């Protein structure tokens, strides 16, 4: 009765739940033929999967998952591959025509006929959690359907459900490399559906996570599978806590509480620290200590953001495996000694830790090394108000010259919503100096 | 009541655990606890055998 | 530098294992994983090749269970 | 005859408590199942002071125990007495507070402090004269502060002669692991000073720094922060179950070391600890224990004692020993070192013995000392509240459940008078 | 009459009092006859 529902909007989040969930399948016993061949004569005490997993009569598991695209030619991979049993017919919804790197045609034309259909299958899958934590969100900053759908799925899921929790692992658009010309457009207009409708917020970039695995790992030239393979380590290790024993159990309303301040302000970053190869894992003991320090690392960060540029709000620790509460108490001292981590003057305490029991799960044919130990952690930085600096700056360049604008605004969008929903942003980038300044 | 005024109780006594390996140590009388590794040396060597093997 | 500083005749190899070794399906030992029934924050051992997975039956409510 | 209703909330409460109750069913010869297999006769004489009695000779502690997560019920019931507790006595919620204090106060445990006051309103009726009760909680987290403070609102306007005790484990400063601590444990100290007779602090820092610096164990864990703790919740009341030469209860000790009914914060500690190589190089005589009591690294608070007065100081011996011998060393105690003890008060000392010792030794000590010391204990919360606070730091989670930003106000200076109330008895 | 209402209440006793295949469940060998036959036609 721990449930959550996930939902993948666009290209970007059928791909990412295509690797996040051949781990929920490895991480439990379950097969891509749905059994778990360990039911029998061991049953009952293995209620890990009913947070992700529902069970049948036959001994078959099917997820809590919704797919979503507004093209055909992305889940018609995933319906005839190795996993084409695993998911219901139902629960892969595609469209005829996609939104075409564009916000209206996703938003107000053409994700007006898929909103009543996918909002059927939201009631059926939160009609029978008994218990539901909150959903969880993949999508995309900068395409049509990931930002212009998401954006009218956010809006009514605020009706529709009220006030559970609403998290969301997003793709927010490179500084330096992109795929799109009209980008900014799409990125910018998709902030006041992420400031209001989100209940948390992580914003990775896909430059970011190159950096990573071209060198903690060894793999030059990886593909989308490996940075795949990365945000499925992340989503598994929030959510260890619900499926698996733990000597300190914290949870996704838990840490709400203890990482966001102020309700405007939900943007923190994720980080896991060992993502070593294994070569390279016969040479370095990866102790407590050891991995519980490069999280802090500003070359280990999911976001091509600073934070010795900001103040750290709070944080939120989640150790994994072969760890003791006398050493996770003994490290995090370390870090208050050093001046170049420093945290806010309002915030003294600072922490908030969660030890759980199961270690995590090699995947065959994957990159990462089999460990024992894992830290993930969840931080609140006033330096993330640059990485909207990079793209303020992008955005008002073109817009200068109107250029692209026709191919909004003839969606049936207004042309307010440019001199408004940047001028949104010309707020949250002033609330997050303030909530940093040094009291009076 | 000579026991409590002997003059050589002191020689005549035993200490609380002689060895690990001693009946009388219980989980109330508080001489023996559990956090105290024996099998910590043991227990780190074979999980660097595993790790290399991996 | 390899004329003069080479180093022959050595005990060469790694030392033997003792066990089989796979690194797919085997879990390092632990503290923990040596102490698994005599921790304090360990749940109902149920589940073989690793002690650690939650056991959430003692705890459901009689509504709800299966 | 002189029975103790036993109440544990939270995970610290239900992980100490499972402890404990591990010593005493030891101490009275009984097995895990229940039954009773002992070999002295005092073992089973005032056994019903924590103990029913079930059918076919089998004994189910007077213990319930709350929660606000449906988790730490699993922890404890398939544990290694687990199975000595009756299972309607677990009270449980499913769905926890998450560090807050309002949630445990206002919004989620007052829909489940209602359904333990029929509980324990069943088990303290069913005394044949209740001498009180027991709390074992923490200050930090939400069900532990927010609802175990609820709890003994509604007891003290209920029950209000009978004696209402804590083990409060008050929040540790410099091992800490929640932000969002220091308005649980301000806003909780409050209901402690209106609705508590006695109330013992305890830090997990200090308990860390008996287990490295005294013990010297290898790898500790909370197992051995919880054995600890029932090493004095069973010394306080040793005289009520064993004989003794002289016999203190519950109230004599309390009679003796309040002076004014809001000086009730105390420092346990527990004498012949000793380590595993220093074993064989120590005997136990009677200076050995008052040289241990009284040191100032072996208490249970992380505050000193030298920096203070001590108001009043308690002792428990336990053994079969001499009362001359226990009567000379507390006077020597006094006399060598007469600048940490309050001038008004001329003997400073209560004083018990017990014969029957805990099993497997000879001889035993505990200590509750009462102390102008312990207003450091506080002052350490308050700076870290209004450095805080005054920013509004993580308002609008306490806020929106209800509340007020004057109920915070009150809360500083109800606490800023036990500083200064405090204050003034060291001048 | 009799006889055959005792051993269809007996063997409706045995068949709901198992719970899980009460309120869940379904005939997966009648379901394959059935897909084999649609296939056919």
């Amino acid at each position: 009765m721990r449930e959550c529902i996930s939902i993948h909007v666009g290209q970007a989040g059928v791909q990412i739940g295509n690797a996040c969930w051949e781990l929920y399948c490895l991480e439990h016993g379950i097969q891509p033929d749905g059994q778990m061949p360990s039911d029998k004569t061991i049953g009952g005490g293995d209620d890990s999967f009913n947070t992700f997993f529902s069970e049948t009569g036959a001994g078959k598991h099917v997820p809590r998952a919704v797919f979503v695209d507004l093209e055909p030619t992305v889940i018609d991979e995933v319906r005839t591959g190795t996993y084409r049993q695993l998911f219901h017919p139902e629960q892969l919804i595609t469209g005829k025509e996609d939104a075409a790197n564009n916000y209206a045609r996703g938003h107000y034309t053409i994700g007006k006929e898929i909103i009543d259909l996918v909002l059927d299958r939201i009631r059926k899958l939160a009609d029978q959690c008994t218990g539901l934590q909150g959903f969880l969100v993949f999508h995309s900053f900068g395409g049509g359907t990931g930002s212009g759908f998401t954006s009218l799925l956010m809006e009514r899921l605020s009706v529709d459900y009220g006030k559970k929790s609403k998290l969301e692992f997003s793709i927010y658009p490179a500084p330096q490399v992109s795929t799109a010309v009209v980008e900014p457009y799409n990125s910018i207009l998709t902030t006041h559906t992420t400031l209001e409708h989100s209940d948390c917020a992580f914003m990775v970039d896909n430059e970011a996570i190159y950096d990573i695995c071209r060198r903690n790992l060894d793999i030059e030239r990886p593909t989308y599978t490996n940075l795949n393979r990365l945000i499925g380590q992340i989503v598994s290790s929030i959510t260890a806590s619900l499926r698996f024993d733990g000597a300190l159990n914290v949870d996704l309303t838990e840490f709400q509480t203890n990482l966001v301040p102020y309700p405007r302000i939900h943007f923190p970053l994720a980080t896991y620290a060992p993502v070593i190869s294994a070569e390279k894992a016969y040479h370095e003991q990866l102790s407590v200590a050891e991995i519980t320090n490069a999280c802090f690392e500003p070359a280990n960060q999911m976001v091509k953001c600073d934070p010795r540029h900001g103040k750290y709000m709070a944080c939120c620790l989640l150790y994994r495996g072969d760890v003791v509460p006398k050493d996770v108490n003994a490290a995090i001292a370390t870090i208050k000694t050093k001046r170049t981590i420093q945290f806010v003057d309002w915030c003294p305490t600072g922490f908030k830790v969660g030890i759980n029991y199961q270690p995590p799960t090699v995947v065959p044919g994957g990159d990462l090394a089999k460990v024992q130990r894992a830290v993930c952690m969840l931080s609140n930085t006033t330096a993330i108000a640059e990485a909207w600096a990079r793209l303020d700056h992008k955005f008002d360049l073109m817009y200068a010259k109107r250029a692209f604008v026709h191919w909004y605004v003839g969606e049936g969008m207004e042309e307010g919503e440019f001199s408004e929903a940047r001028e949104d942003m010309a707020a949250l980038e002033k609330d997050y100096e303030e909530v940093g300044v040094d009291s009076v | 009541e000579f026991d409590l005024s002997d003059p050589l109780a002191l020689q005549k006594e035993l200490p609380a655990r002689i060895s690990d390996n001693d009946m009388r140590n219980t989980i109330s009388g508080m001489q023996k606890f559990m956090g105290e590794d024996l099998n910590f040396q043991e227990r780190r060597r074979f999980q660097k055998e595993q790790s290399r093997e991996w | 530098t390899h004329h003069d500083y080479r180093v022959e005749l050595v005990r060469a190899a790694p030392p033997a294992s003792t066990k089989p070794h796979d690194y797919r399906q085997e879990q390092p030992e632990t503290f923990w994983i040596q102490r698994a029934a005599r921790l304090p924050g360990v749940s109902d051992i149920r589940t073989l090749d690793t002690p650690f997975r939650k056991n959430c039956s003692f705890s459901t409510p009689v509504p709800l269970s299966l | 005859m002189r029975e103790i209703v036993h109440l544990q909330a939270g995970q610290c409460g239900n992980q100490i408590g499972a402890k404990f109750w591990e010593v005493i069913s030891d101490e009275h010869g009984i097995d895990p199942t229940g039954t009773y297999h002992g070999d002295s006769d005092l073992q089973l004489e005032r056994i019903n002071v924590y103990y029913n009695e079930a059918t076919g000779g089998k004994y189910v502690p007077r213990a319930v125990l709350v929660d606000l997560e449906p988790g730490t019920m699993d922890s404890v019931r398939s544990g290694p007495f687990g199975q000595i507790f009756r299972p309607d006595n677990f009270v449980f919620g499913q769905s926890g507070a998450g560090n807050n204090w309002a949630k445990g106060h206002y919004t989620e445990g007052a829909e489940l402090v209602d359904s333990v006051l029929d509980v324990v309103r069943k088990e303290a009726e069913s005394c044949d004269c209740l001498q009180g009760f027991q709390l074992t909680h923490s200050l930090g987290g939400g069900t532990g502060s927010g609802m175990g403070t609820l709890l003994i609102s509604k007891i003290r306007e209920e029950y209000p002669d009978r004696i209402m005790n804590t083990f409060s484990v008050v929040p540790s400063p410099k091992v800490s692991d929640t932000v969002v601590e220091p308005y649980n444990a301000t806003l909780s100290v409050h209901q402690l000073v209106e609705n508590t007779d006695e109330t013992y602090c305890i830090d997990n820092e200090a308990l860390y720094d008996i287990c490295f610096r005294t013990l010297k164990l290898t790898t500790p864990t909370y197992g051995d922060l919880n054995h600890l703790v029932s090493a004095t919740m069973s010394g306080v009341t040793t005289c009520l179950r064993f004989p003794g030469q002289l016999n203190a209860d519950l109230r004599k000790l309390a009679v003796n070391m309040v002076p004014f009914p809001r000086l009730h914060f105390f420092m346990p500690g527990f004498a012949p600890l000793t380590s595993r190589g220093s074993q064989q190089y120590r005997a136990l005589t009677v200076p050995e224990l008052t040289q241990q009591m009284f040191d100032a690294k072996n208490m249970m608070a992380a505050c000193d004692p030298r920096h203070g007065r001590y108001l009043t100081v308690a002792a428990v011996f336990r053994g079969r020993m001499s009362m001359k011998e226990v009567d000379e060393q507390m006077l020597n105690v006094q006399n060598k070192n007469s600048s940490y003890f309050v001038e008004w008060i001329p003997n400073n000392v209560k004083t018990a013995v017990c014969d029957i010792p805990p099993r497997g030794l000879k001889m035993s000590a505990t200590f509750i000392g009462n102390s102008t010391a312990i207003q450091e204990l506080f002052k350490r919360i308050s700076e870290q509240f209004t450095a805080m606070f005054r920013r509004k730091a993580f308002l609008h989670w306490y806020t929106g459940e209800g509340m007020d930003e004057m109920e915070f106000t009150e809360a500083e200076s109800n606490m800023n008078d036990l500083v200064s109330e405090y204050q003034q008895y060291q001048d | 009459n009799l006889a055959k209402k005792r051993y269809i209440d007996l063997c409706r006793q045995g068949r709901i009092f198992d719970a899980r295949n009460r309120i869940i469940g379904g005939d997966t060998q009648a379901w394959d006859f059935q897909v084999r036959d649609q296939k056919i036609k």
